[PDB]
RNA sequence: UUGGCGAGAGACCGAUAGCGAACAAGUACAGUGAUGGAAAGAUGAAAAGAACUUUGAAAAGAGAGUGAAAAAGUACGUGAA
RNA sequence: GCGGUUCUGACGUGCAAAUCGAUCGUCGAAUUUGGGUAUAGGGGCGAAAGACUAAUCGAACCAUCUAGUAGCUGGUUCCUG
RNA sequence: AUCUUGGUGGUAGUAGCAAAUAUUCAAAUGAGAACUUUGAAGACUGAAGUGGGGAAAGGUUCCACGUCAACAGCAGUUGGA
RNA sequence: UAACCGCAGCAGGUCUCCAAGGUGAACAGCCUCUAGUUGAUAGAAUAAUGUAGAUAAGGGAAGUCGGCAAAAUAGAUCCGU
């Protein structure tokens, strides 16, 4: 007989099968439509979640009871070095799909990208690409031939490109890899572009703009086997339910003689592959800047590293993303940022933001002071100083 | 060795629990020989096995 | 591998960090084999009963968060054992164990 | 004496056999499969790592909701275990294969586990007590294991008209 | 004349049969008690029941031996499923 | 100490053929209890529930009459013609 | 024949071996020690006790020496074996 | 919580004597001395679901057959009933 009464479904169909992520870095899936008018350029590029912030901000929204007064916001700061150019792809469409033509990598490979090819670099004999190398001999007609080809089959060009880790505060040594779209130009301006970059860096302000929307592409945080309450969000059962409160009381009806696919249950949480669209750019700092946490209405000389450093991340020693709100994945996860797929002309689109400040308290307790020389101040000479 | 013997002789002899005798951990070839309750006398005077003190209940705080 | 001593900081409240408060002293225990093995190499690690004292001093979960150990790798002389080395660790009586560095000792 | 089915050769083989054995008989059967047909020196070591948990025994046929573990993957497996009992029993057995091997004088360099296999031994029987007053069976189900280490060593009819082909072939040869 | 004692027999049963009981059986064991009440035969002609050697802490193994046979080793005829 | 209300908690192939935990009733008498002793099966005993009478009660247990009767259920063993 | 007696599987190396706060270090013994003995430490019962005696009941369980096949649902050199 | 009964070395049941210090009204609970024990398969890890124990912003029985469970109250002195 029919439910007695009516209630929305929990979770959401679209997700499923809720399991772990085959790899650490979430796939871009699709890139922007190209436009083959405009310069090329990348359509995204890759960074590390260093931790989130707080942001006061003039909104400029007119209409709203906010409309010119403050606000304060949360943001997330990708820590986003260069990233060095290595190679490019090839793909021809096929009524099959896109297939993969040739692949042409730089000559000279970093070992942080070298590590990547390898489970066990230490005792390895370090091999990876040695007699690949030896193609870039004599005038190098091996490797000219082979952009040729991608010239003159291909209908999209990837340029691989891989970040230098080296340059976060994060132990691992293994650089990401990731084919990245080149959009703009024509296929012969793309494969040049990307031949004219080989061991070259690629700095995040060429690709990103203040005021721009991205899309942030990365693997959840992961929470292990989980029971239906939590995962699912359905109701817990009442205290007087022998054998267990946390679960669904019915797990189907008689027929099908079947559980079905929709119905709730336990299992991994997280570690997810998820795309969020329209994170807003606040700040494409730059690492060499010593006020890169300064705005123009608080000159205090600062970088945005909050005092004590980032929890569990570091210092911020690079060129940095700082976005609106939250994103996926937790800090150290690897991060793809992406153009947007549309052109979002809303007004929240359109406005153009201006930091009034950003908050560098301490994140790893109740923080009071923004800066050493605040705290000495209010302070005073400690028993320490002496 | 096994000398849980000696411990329960030792304790009957010298009038306390078995909670309080000690046997000298390097003289257990000669505790182990010790059968009699003239054997553990012995013992107790050459001082192979001793009575351990009270654990002190002091009434000072109480005081 | 020679013989030798070296006195060492082992931060046990980091190691007992969580640990099951009627098993904190024997967690502490192992801890100490744990780290002595990582010091020397040695599979065989002894603990004097001093030490042993000394962990236990303040009950089951009492322990202390630093203590200074003086761990000795020597040769085993008893017919033939796996192990040609093993580790004695003993305690060291001082007041406080803050502010130690590891030292090499004659 | 009678062993299970062999194919070596007696004058290069030596054997040994426990019966009645108080050891797991699926443990074992599953600890003796591990080793043969190994070189006897190569199955002394693994059997030693074993014990030290540094390589596993793959449980082949009784595994049935045991637990996975990396140490399986060498064998092409996911559920392995380290069944002391077992591995201490049958390296007494191979300890004792190898010495009657020497008093035959086989090369020790060359031998390997040319057959080895575990038999259910009968059953040791206690009781165990269960809710509302009844009794079960408690039993052990012991084992007979006997090994054998052994020295490695290293008309046609054709019908008229065939024959006539044959011949007719050879003289266009020629 | 289904008891007792002494005899002779059988187209009877052949160890899950025949008396409950071929055997230290009205036994062991259960029950407060009246009562209830099993299982359990077969090395070989003869113990000739494996000296001695070797591996193992030992049980045992491997040899050697006894025997017509250990494809008879007391966990003993045959030895099914 | 004696009891056994509620959780309709634990357990529910148990620690247990009635237990465990918490909560709870009563706690100087129509009180609790050891031993001795009396009452025995259409009988006893019952501040009464058909309760209790050795895990047995709207008629105990044991043996015998007894292989009780069954218009009812289940089974009923080789081949071919 | 939910047949009778006996034997044997799959289930399965699975359920499980989680109440009563708690163990640790060294030496000895020994083929072998989480579990034996001694010592050191840490704890508990907390005198309406996990202490010291008895009644019913059991019947040698007491004590020593030897000693581990079985039994003490892991172990065992220990034991009410 | 292993000598008795309960199929057993079973968290059940089974009559009684002796009885220290502190806190406190107290043979309550909590801590200790004399005495006794340190038994009860262990190691590693710390998912879901449990069992036992807890806490919770704002609201305050809207939950539910039903305030079931939990919370709140709590000793003593004075007042006031
Ligand atoms: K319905
Ligand atoms: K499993
Ligand atoms: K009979
Ligand atoms: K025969
Ligand atoms: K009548
Ligand atoms: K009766
Ligand atoms: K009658
Ligand atoms: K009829
Ligand atoms: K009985
Ligand atoms: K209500
Ligand atoms: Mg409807
Ligand atoms: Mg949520
Ligand atoms: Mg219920
Ligand atoms: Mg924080
Ligand atoms: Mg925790
Ligand atoms: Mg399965
Ligand atoms: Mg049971
Ligand atoms: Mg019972
Ligand atoms: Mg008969
Ligand atoms: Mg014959
Ligand atoms: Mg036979
Ligand atoms: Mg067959
Ligand atoms: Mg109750
Ligand atoms: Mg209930
Ligand atoms: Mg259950
Ligand atoms: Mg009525
Ligand atoms: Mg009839
Ligand atoms: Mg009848
Ligand atoms: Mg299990
Ligand atoms: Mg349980
Ligand atoms: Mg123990
Ligand atoms: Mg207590
Ligand atoms: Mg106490
Ligand atoms: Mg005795
Ligand atoms: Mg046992
Ligand atoms: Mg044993
Ligand atoms: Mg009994
Ligand atoms: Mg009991
Ligand atoms: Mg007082
Ligand atoms: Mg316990
Ligand atoms: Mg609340
Ligand atoms: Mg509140
Ligand atoms: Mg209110
Ligand atoms: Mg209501
Ligand atoms: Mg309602
Ligand atoms: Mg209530």
């Amino acid at each position: 007989s029919h439910r007695k009464y009516e209630a929305p479904r929990h979770g959401h169909l679209g997700f499923l099968p809720r399991k772990r992520a085959a790899s650490i870095r979430a796939r871009v899936k699709a890139f922007p439509k190209d436009d083959r008018s405009k310069p090329v350029a990348l359509t995204s590029f890759l960074g590390y979640k260093a931790g989130m912030t707080t942001i006061v901000r003039d909104l400029d929204r007119p209409g709203s009871k906010f409309h010119k007064r403050e606000v304060v916001e949360a943001v997330t700061v990708v820590d986003t070095p260069p990233v060095v150019v290595v190679g490019v792809v090839g793909y021809v469409e096929t009524p099959r799909g896109l297939r993969s033509l040739t692949t042409v990598w730089a000559e000279h490979l970093s070992d942080e990208v070298k590590r990547r090819f390898y489970k066990n670099w230490y005792k390895s004999k370090k091999k990876a690409f040695t007699k690949y190398s030896a193609k870039y001999a004599q005038d190098g007609a091996g490797i000219e031939r082979e952009l040729a080809r991608i010239k003159k089959y291909a209908s999209v060009v990837r340029v691989l490109v891989h970040t230098q880790i080296r340059k976060t505060p994060l132990a691992q040594k293994k650089a990401h890899l990731a084919e990245i779209q080149l959009n703009g130009g024509s296929i012969s301006e793309k494969v040049d572009w990307a031949r004219e970059h080989f061991e070259k860096t690629v700095a995040v302000d060429s690709v990103f703009e203040q005021n721009e929307m991205i899309d942030a592409i990365a693997v959840t945080k992961g929470h292990g086997f989980e029971g239906v309450t939590h995962r699912w969000g359905t109701k817990k059962l009442p205290r007087k339910t022998h054998r267990g409160l946390r679960k669904v009381a019915c797990i189907g009806a008689w027929h099908p003689a079947h559980v079905m696919w929709s119905v709730a249950r336990a299992g991994q949480r997280g570690y997810h592959s998820r795309t969020s669209i329209n994170h807003k750019i606040y700040r494409v700092g730059k690492g060499d800047d010593e006020a890169n946490g300064a705005t123009s209405f608080d000159r205090t000389k600062k970088t945005i590293t909050p005092m004590g450093g980032f929890v569990h991340y570091g210092e911020i020693k690079n060129d940095f993303i700082m976005v609106k709100g939250c994103i996926p994945g937790n800090r150290k996860r690897i991060v793809t940022l992406r153009k947007s797929l549309y052109t979002n002309t809303s007004r929240k689109a359109l406005e153009e933001v201006s930091l009034k400040w950003i908050d560098t308290a301490s994140k790893f307790g109740k923080g009071r002071f923004q800066t050493p020389a605040e705290k000495h101040a209010f302070m005073g000479t400690l028993k320490k100083d002496l | 060795a096994n000398l849980r013997t000696q411990k329960r002789l030792a304790a009957s002899v010298v009038g306390v629990g078995k909670r309080k005798v000690w046997l000298d951990p390097n003289e257990t070839s000669e505790i182990a020989q010790a059968n009699s309750r003239n054997a553990i006398r012995k013992l107790v005077k050459n001082g192979t096995i001793v009575k351990k003190a009270v654990t002190v209940h002091s009434k000072s705080r109480t005081r | 591998k020679d013989v030798v001593t070296r006195e060492y900081t082992i931060n046990l409240h980091k190691r007992l960090h969580g640990v099951s408060f009627k098993k904190r002293a024997p967690r502490a225990v192992k801890e100490i084999k744990k780290f002595a093995k990582l010091h020397m190499g040695t599979d065989d690690v002894r603990l004097a009963p001093e030490l042993n004292q000394a962990i236990w001093k303040r009950g089951v979960k009492g322990v202390e968060y630093r203590l200074r150990l003086r761990i000795s790798r020597k040769r085993n002389e008893e017919e033939d054992a796996k192990n040609p080395l093993f580790s004695y660790v003993e305690p060291v009586l001082v007041a406080s164990a803050k502010g130690l560095q590891t030292v090499v000792v004659e | 004496a009678r062993y299970g089915a062999t194919s070596t050769n007696p004058a290069k083989s030596a054997s040994a056999r426990g019966s009645y054995l108080r050891v797991s008989f699926k443990n074992t059967r599953e600890t003796a499969q591990a080793i043969n047909g190994w070189e006897l020196t190569k199955a002394q070591k693994y059997l030693e790592q074993v014990l030290d948990h540094q390589r596993a025994i793959p449980f082949r046929r009784f595994n049935s909701s045991i637990g996975r573990t990396a140490q399986g993957k060498e064998f092409g497996v996911t559920k392995a275990r380290w069944p002391a009992k077992s591995v201490k029993f049958v390296q007494g057995l191979l300890q004792n294969a190898a010495a009657n091997a020497e008093a035959k004088g086989l090369d020790a360099t060359k031998l390997y586990v040319s057959h080895i296999q575990v038999n259910q031994a009968p059953k040791q029987r206690r009781r165990t007590y269960r809710a509302h007053g009844r009794i079960n069976k408690y039993e052990s189900s012991p084992s007979h294991i006997e090994l054998v280490v052994t020295e490695k060593e290293e008309v046609v009819r054709l019908t008229s008209r065939q024959r006539g082909r044959i011949a007719a072939q050879k003289r266009i040869a020629a």
